[PDB]
């Protein structure tokens, strides 16, 4: 086939884990420095 | 919608709080009435201690002048605004810069007349309204070459975007500089209100009214003044912006105006306008239309503050800080001139 | 007799709890880190005070690297699915409680930060909330420790 | 949008050819080839469970961390001009937080329905064991969005009550009414949560 | 017997019944709730009348947990895959129906709310709107327990 | 000697109708809502006359709760594969005519409660396509009845 | 004998040719009426001669609906698989070029009429333009007739 | 013999150009119809001599009507997977060298309508560049063609 | 994780440094803070890889 129960967990378990990492990258990614400092 | 409520706060919820906080300080009625009430400007200063502004104006000298209490007004309003701008990020910032630009377009302005009545461009920043002022040195040291400031104005200012209205640099002494201000104006009202609309949300839905009024009230005035001057309709048309409510017949309407009856009928059409014309009656002792209009957009700017996760407060801010400077400025003037028959002329906030 | 396959799960589970807390740690150690640097110009006094959200997104990190370390050193040969399937969730469980409570530290450091350049009375305030922040990470690997030891 | 520009060219590739397979596996007759009761029967019950688990805590704290910023900002904003908002809107801040808690709760709750089984072949782990899985997974899942959500409301509730209390100190007690609303949410879920692991047992 | 799976489909029923409601009822709450706080400042005296649309908005909630219960209540571990699904679609159209009444009970409420801090007269109408909006969600009720009792 | 799965279909064409219809209802409902708050500062007379798009958006609504209901009416255990595709076409036709029709309104609702504030001959223009608008969410019902009822 | 999953694509077909005429028609009817109200505020002559638009968006509805109706008649048990594509290809067709035709009858009708507010004489060239823009949903409704009918 | 799914790629072919073909015809004559509103205000007598861009729109949809019936009429149950296959290539290019020849039709003759406002000998220039895109639908016509003669 | 909060410390540090110098020893303590994620991370790592 193309998938298996093992496939099948992994693939789940690492669409859980990538939708985690893709949270966290986009919040980390958003981080933006300041243009300006106080005179 | 745009949902900004889950993501407005990581980076401008402290400076939606601290402008929230400033607002808070703004004079209301009351205060407004106590200041009324003072009979000279060290009184004023005594009855203005108490509230926000507190001993802003206690190091300058005794004898007070009507000049010293609004040049610490202003310098008390850029400093808030630099402070809130340094503490910004990039949209906010953007969105802060364009709020600078209004005062750019003047400064500007000054610049190219001082030029070409050949004034030392150095001898001209202190006149410089504070927020707009030119950081850059390559506006600097011109040597009163008007080809030369145009050039620095396209390459280190943010008003080239808004140059490009123009075609070269022959019409800053081809073009009248009242036309010069109001194209650089047109242009910068039309790139805010794209800004604005971009950021979408409850930025737009709270900004773009602001703007659209801003628009409209620049035609309905620049047709009553442009009346009996030398500003033909086909040039004056130029000169409307195509934010407001007006854009769909209603500018051609006023372009084609001949008279102060003609865009009280074009007003006519907008009740929103229809009533801001109606109380100006403009005869002596009554509020004019420049009153009504300032009344209406302070209610704007005041209704910019119902809304919670939008860059609008900021320019809400800016603006009614800007009227609450020009009040306390006309009281003080009605305080030392003794004119306290017209000291009700201030339009209130809050 | 169990899965050849079925060390993959737990061993994941580890690496996401290093991950997303460490995620975490890093975003609140670059918020704070920004924040301080626009406060020290004007209140340069305040730097030492001001580095609490940093220490805390720190202790989020920390707590990430404990259940990693709790997962990284129970992975046998044989590890069973249940056990593997145990391990995977006490790491979900505190990798994305420590980048969430890492981004709430973030956030809140940033506001007080210059908060309390502008008012002092606000320096305590600042940390009586990102302790709460810092717990909902804590109560991530409170879970794991409950999870990975059933 | 760049990065909103990837999301949605993932999610429109992942559909379209979602619907392209299924439109081949309908129309050539290998329908019989796409089991779902294969993919959810082989699937072990254990991944379903410690998925629920994970998810009952992680997403409640995630609620409740994006309730805490979302709030706390608003609070250190509005405090540098009026401090007394520290000590009152607190409340805004523990509400958020109670959100975890009950993550933690409904975890525990899960955690205990728990047990291995010893068998592999589907009719060997039955019905009993099946169903325990996936209980334990939407329990997981009711609790963790309900209290992501709940979190998410009561920060912006508790942003906009600091935001009032900073110009007014008598509006404070009666918005946070609304803050009591935005909480009952959480623990709806809380208690379907419970209503679905009431009778689930592994083993 | 019936099949090992059955279930399946009648707890992701009930979890959707719960977490599309919640979901609706959140946001009802909170762009209420934020529209409110904002109205307080100007016209402190309203504040109890605009707390109408949250407990609109609350009562969206209310009707996914009911359904949930039900599914929560009537499932078993042998259902037949008929119930199940029935179970699902219950769920499904409870907590969809939940989450757009929830959406525009929060928009109708939130702009009603500015409206009547500008113009009292605007607030028997902002209630209708409300009703209209909140009756969406008692539709979803409705056809969830058909489904459910089926 | 039909698959036991032949409800699903058919549920969800019940689920469906009930839901897509709501969905449309409530972005009418929401639309028209914030366009009457925004007209309703300056000339508060006209609310109740200007809550037609608002019923008319819910009478979507309404269209898709019937066929649900009658969906939900229909099923039964040993639904053939082939009326289950019939009720799960029709559902989607009720659902998502209904959506369109709910955009619609809603787009239409608002715009023509803004100009009527300064137009007031407006009004019966704003009915009729509001009506036109409604038909479509009509024709869906149509359909979904011949395809519910064979 | 035939495949029981032809139903399925007979009836996509049917809830195709509906719900995308539908959406073309509403966003029709939705930008014409956004057009008529910007229009009408200083122009209110024109409000009814400016509903053409909407009349000839609603047409494409009806084109849809037609084949809808026809494919909800043309459904049996025992549809033969090509006859179930053939009904799915008309269903599309209809469908699609109605969802394109009633974009074009949008953008076109909401042009023309904000134009003609400002010049008369627009206006017959604008109908010109929406019969242009109209006959696209007519091409698709009779190659779905050749389909539904073959 | 020849499997039963055969007719599927012809039945999507057909649609195909029919489908696509309207979609670019539409776009050509969305663009078209409000670059004449926008032009009809100052220069009203050239709206129906600027009418040619949205003929030649209309002429890309003949063109994927054309071969949609053709397709539609050489659609037998017994179609070979290879002629099935062949008419879904001409369905495809047809319909897409018209979604093309759309776009450039649509985008050119906005350009040109405004541009020969301003420019009456523009208007030629106009019309050669619109032929030089309308060739590029009738290139697909005749692919298609061929295909479907194939 | 610990490039990107080195990369955001680091600039902000250095830029914000030019104006006041005593943030400077602030900067270096955040990115040792920043520095030490990497490191539990390889920590991590050595305990996985020499299992
Ligand atoms: C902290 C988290 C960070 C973000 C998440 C990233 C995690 C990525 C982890 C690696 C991928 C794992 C995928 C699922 C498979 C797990 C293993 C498993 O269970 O397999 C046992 C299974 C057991 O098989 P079985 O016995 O069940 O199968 C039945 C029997 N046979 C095989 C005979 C039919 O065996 C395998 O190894 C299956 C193959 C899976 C391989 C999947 C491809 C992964 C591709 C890697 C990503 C792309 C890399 C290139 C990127 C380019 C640069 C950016
Ligand atoms: C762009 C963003 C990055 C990507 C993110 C999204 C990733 C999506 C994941 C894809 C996995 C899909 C499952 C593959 C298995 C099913 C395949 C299938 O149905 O065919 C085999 C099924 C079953 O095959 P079978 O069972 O007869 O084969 C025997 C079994 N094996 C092969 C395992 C030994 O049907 C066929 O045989 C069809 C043959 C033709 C192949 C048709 C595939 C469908 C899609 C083709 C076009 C691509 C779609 C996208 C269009 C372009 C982008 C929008
Ligand atoms: C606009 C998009 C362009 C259209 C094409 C999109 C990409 C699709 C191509 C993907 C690559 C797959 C190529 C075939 C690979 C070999 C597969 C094989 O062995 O087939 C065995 C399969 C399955 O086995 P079988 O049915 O042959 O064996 C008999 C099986 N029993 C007994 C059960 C019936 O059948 C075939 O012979 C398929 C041959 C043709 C497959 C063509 C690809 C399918 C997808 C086409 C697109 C679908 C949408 C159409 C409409 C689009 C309009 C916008
Ligand atoms: C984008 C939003 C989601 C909607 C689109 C995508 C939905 C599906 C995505 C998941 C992956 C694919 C799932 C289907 C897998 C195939 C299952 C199978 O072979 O069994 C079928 C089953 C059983 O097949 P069977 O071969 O067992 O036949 C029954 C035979 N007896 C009774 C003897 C056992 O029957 C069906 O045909 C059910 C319908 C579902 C399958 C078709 C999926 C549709 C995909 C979307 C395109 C719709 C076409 C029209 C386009 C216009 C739409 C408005
Ligand atoms: C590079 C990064 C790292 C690697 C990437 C990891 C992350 C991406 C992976 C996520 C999964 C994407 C692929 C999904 C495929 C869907 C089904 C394919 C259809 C198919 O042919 O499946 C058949 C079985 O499917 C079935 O039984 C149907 C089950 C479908 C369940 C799908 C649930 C998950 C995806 C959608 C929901 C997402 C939300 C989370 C739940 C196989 O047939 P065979 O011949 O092998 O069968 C053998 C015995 N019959
Ligand atoms: C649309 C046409 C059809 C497309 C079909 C193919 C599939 C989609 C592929 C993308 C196609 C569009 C091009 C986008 C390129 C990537 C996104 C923009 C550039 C980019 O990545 O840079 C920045 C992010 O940094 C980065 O480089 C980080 C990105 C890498 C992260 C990888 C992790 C995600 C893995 C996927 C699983 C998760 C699934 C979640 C649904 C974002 O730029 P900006 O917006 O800040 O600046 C504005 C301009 N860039
Ligand atoms: C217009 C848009 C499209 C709308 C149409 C619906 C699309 C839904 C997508 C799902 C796939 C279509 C559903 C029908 C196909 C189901 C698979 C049938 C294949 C088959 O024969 O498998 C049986 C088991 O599957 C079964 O009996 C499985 C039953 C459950 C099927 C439905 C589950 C789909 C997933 C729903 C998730 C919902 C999530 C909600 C949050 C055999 O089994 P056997 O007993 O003969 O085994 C014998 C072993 N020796
Ligand atoms: C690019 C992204 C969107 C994913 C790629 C699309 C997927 C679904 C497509 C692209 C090519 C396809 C393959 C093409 C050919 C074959 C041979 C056939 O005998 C079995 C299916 C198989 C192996 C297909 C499976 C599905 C497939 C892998
Ligand atoms: C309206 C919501 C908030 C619930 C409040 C009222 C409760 C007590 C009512 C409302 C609708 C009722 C359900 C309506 C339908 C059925 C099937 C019927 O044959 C018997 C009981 C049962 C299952 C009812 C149980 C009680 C019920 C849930
Ligand atoms: C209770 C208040 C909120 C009024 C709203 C009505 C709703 C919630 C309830 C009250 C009575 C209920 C009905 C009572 C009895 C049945 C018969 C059963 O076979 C299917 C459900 C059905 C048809 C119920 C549908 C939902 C229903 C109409
Ligand atoms: C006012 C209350 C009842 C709700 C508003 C919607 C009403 C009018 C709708 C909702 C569901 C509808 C029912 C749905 C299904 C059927 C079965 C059909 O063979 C006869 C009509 C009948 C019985 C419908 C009558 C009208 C109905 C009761
Ligand atoms: C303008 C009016 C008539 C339309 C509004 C009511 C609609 C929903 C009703 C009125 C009469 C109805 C038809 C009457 C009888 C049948 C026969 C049945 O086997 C299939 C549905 C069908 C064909 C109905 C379709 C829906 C229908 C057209
Ligand atoms: C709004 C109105 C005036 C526009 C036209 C819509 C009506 C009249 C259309 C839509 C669906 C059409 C039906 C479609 C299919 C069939 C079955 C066919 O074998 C004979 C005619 C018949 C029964 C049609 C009669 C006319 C019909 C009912
Ligand atoms: C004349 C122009 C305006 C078209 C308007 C009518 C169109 C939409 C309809 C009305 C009747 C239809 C015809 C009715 C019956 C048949 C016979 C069938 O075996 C193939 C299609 C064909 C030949 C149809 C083609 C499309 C058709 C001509
Ligand atoms: C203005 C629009 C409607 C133009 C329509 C396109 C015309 C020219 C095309 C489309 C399909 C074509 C038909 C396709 C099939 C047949 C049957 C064949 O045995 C002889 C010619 C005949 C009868 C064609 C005549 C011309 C035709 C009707
Ligand atoms: C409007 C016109 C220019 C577009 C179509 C181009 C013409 C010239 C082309 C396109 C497809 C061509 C046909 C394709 C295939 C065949 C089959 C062959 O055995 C005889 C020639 C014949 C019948 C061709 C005749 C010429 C043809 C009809």
């Amino acid at each position: 086939g193309f998938f298996s129960p093992g496939i099948w967990m992994g693939l789940l378990t690492t669409l859980f884990m990538l939708f985690i990492f893709t949270y966290g990258l986009h919040m980390i990614l958003s981080l933006k420095t300041m243009d300006r400092f106080d005179d | 919608s745009f949902f900004p409520e889950l993501y407005f706060n990581v980076d401008n919820g402290y400076l939606e709080g601290l402008v929230r906080g400033l607002k808070a300080g703004v004079l209301s009625q009351a205060d407004y009435l106590n200041l009324v009430q003072c009979e000279t400007l060290e009184d004023l200063k005594l009855h203005l201690q108490s509230t926000d502004y507190g001993n802003f104006l206690a190091n300058e000298a005794s004898p007070l002048t009507v000049s010293v209490i609004d040049d610490k007004l202003k310098e008390k309003m850029v400093v808030e605004f630099r402070h809130m701008r340094n503490h910004a990020y990039e949209p906010l910032a953007s969105f802060l810069d364009f709020i600078t630009y209004s005062y750019m377009i003047d400064n500007v302005i000054l610049l190219i007349t001082g030029t070409l009545h050949q004034r030392s461009i150095a001898e001209l920043v202190p006149k410089c309204h504070p927020l707009g002022s030119f950081e850059q040195m390559e506006a600097v040291n011109i040597a009163q070459t008007p080809a030369e400031l145009y050039n620095a104005i396209l390459v280190d200012t943010p008003l080239a975007a808004f140059f490009q209205d123009c075609i070269s640099e022959q019409d800053l002494d081809e073009m009248n500089i009242e036309i010069i201000r109001n194209t650089l104006y047109k242009a910068y009202l039309e790139s805010f209100y794209k800004f604005c609309t971009l950021l979408g949300g409850t930025t737009a839905d709270a900004m773009c009214p602001i703007l659209e009024f801003e628009a409209d009230r620049r035609a309905f005035i620049i047709t009553i003044n442009s009346f009996g001057t030398e500003l033909s309709k086909e040039d004056r048309a130029k000169l409307f912006p195509h934010c407001g409510r007006l854009y769909p017949e209603g500018l051609a309407q006023l372009a084609r105006a001949d008279d102060y009856e003609q865009v009280k009928n074009v007003a006519d059409y907008y009740p929103e306008y229809k009533l801001l014309f109606e109380g100006a009656g403009s005869n002596p002792g009554d509020k004019t239309l420049e009153d009504r209009f300032f009344e209406h957009e302070v209610k704007l700017n005041k209704l910019a503050f119902l809304n919670q996760f939008h860059f609008g407060v900021f320019y809400a801010f800016v603006k009614l800080k800007e009227q609450e400077c020009r009040n306390i400025v006309w009281i003080a003037e009605c305080i030392a001139q003794r004119h306290r028959a017209k000291i009700d002329n201030y339009i209130p906030i809050f | 007799n169990n899965p050849e396959y079925s060390s993959f799960f737990g061993v994941m589970g580890a690496s996401s709890a290093m991950v997303f807390s460490a995620m975490g740690a890093a975003y609140g150690t670059a918020k704070s880190g920004t924040g301080i640097a626009a406060m020290s110009v004007m209140r340069p006094e305040l730097i030492m005070k001001s580095i609490i959200p940093v220490v805390m997104a720190g202790i989020i990190a920390i707590y990430g690297l404990v259940v990693a370390v709790l997962i990284a050193n129970s992975l046998t040969d044989g590890i069973t699915l249940y056990r593997s399937f145990l391990q995977l969730g006490a790491g979900l469980s505190v990798g994305l409680s420590g980048l969430a409570a890492g981004f709430a530290i973030g956030i809140v450091g940033d506001a007080g930060v210059r908060g309390t350049a502008q008012q002092p009375r606000l320096f305590v305030g600042m940390i009586l909330i990102l302790i709460f922040a810092e717990v909902l990470g804590l109560y991530g690997l409170i879970v794991a420790l409950i999870l990975s030891t059933k | 949008t760049g990065l909103e520009l990837l999301y949605l060219g993932i999610f429109v590739a992942f559909w379209a050819c979602m619907i392209v397979v299924g439109i081949c596996y309908t129309i050539f007759d290998l329908g019989f080839r796409f089991d779902v009761a294969w993919f959810l029967t082989e699937t072990s019950p254990f991944m379903w469970s410690n998925l629920g688990i994970g998810l009952a805590i992680s997403l409640s704290v995630v609620g409740a961390a994006w309730g805490i910023y979302i709030t706390g900002s608003s609070i250190i904003g509005g405090g540098v001009k009026a401090p007394r908002i520290k000590t009152k809107n607190l409340v805004s801040i523990i509400f958020c937080e109670a959100v975890a808690i009950y993550g933690i709760i409904m975890a525990i709750v899960i955690s205990n329905m728990a047990e291995p089984f010893s068998a592999t072949d589907p009719k060997a782990i039955g019905h009993r064991n099946y169903h325990a899985g996936y209980s334990m997974f939407g329990a997981g899942l009711t609790v963790g969005l309900s209290n992501l959500f709940c979190g998410v409301c009561v920060g912006i509730v508790g942003s906009g009550a600091a935001l009032a209390d900073a110009q007014n100190p008598s509006l404070f007690v009666k918005i946070l009414i609304v803050e009591i609303f935005g909480s009952a949410i959480g623990l709806f879920g809380v208690i379907v949560a419970i209503l679905q692991t009431s009778r689930v047992k592994m083993g």
